[PDB]
């Protein structure tokens, strides 16, 4: 129960992660929404992502 | 045949004179199509793509 709490709340910190590093890019497409060089697909694919 | 030969090369020179205009400014927008797409290319780099 010990190692798969602390596992569970390490692979917590992952998820939350690569989950900010996924929001981090949301929030380029945010900057990037503007000309047509990033696509709706990509912006709404990387938010359900 | 001087006259002949002159009408025959002014014109033919003309044609030159717009020949080299004419693919010189058909060189120009092909210029400008491979600098547009050159550009946006860069652009997509410039996410990343």
């Amino acid at each position: 129960y010990q190692a798969t709490y602390d596992s569970a709340k390490g692979d917590l910190a992952k998820a939350q992660a690569a989950a900010n590093i996924a929001q981090l890019t949301v929030n380029r497409y945010q900057k990037l929404l503007g000309t047509q060089y990033i696509s709706k697909q990509e912006y709404d694919q990387a938010l359900a992502d | 045949t001087d006259q002949q030969t002159l009408i025959l090369n002014t014109a033919t020179a003309y044609f030159n004179v717009l020949n080299a205009i004419d693919v010189l400014s058909y060189t120009q927008a092909q210029k400008e199509a491979i600098y547009r797409q050159l550009d946006q290319t860069t652009q997509r780099f410039n996410v990343g793509l």
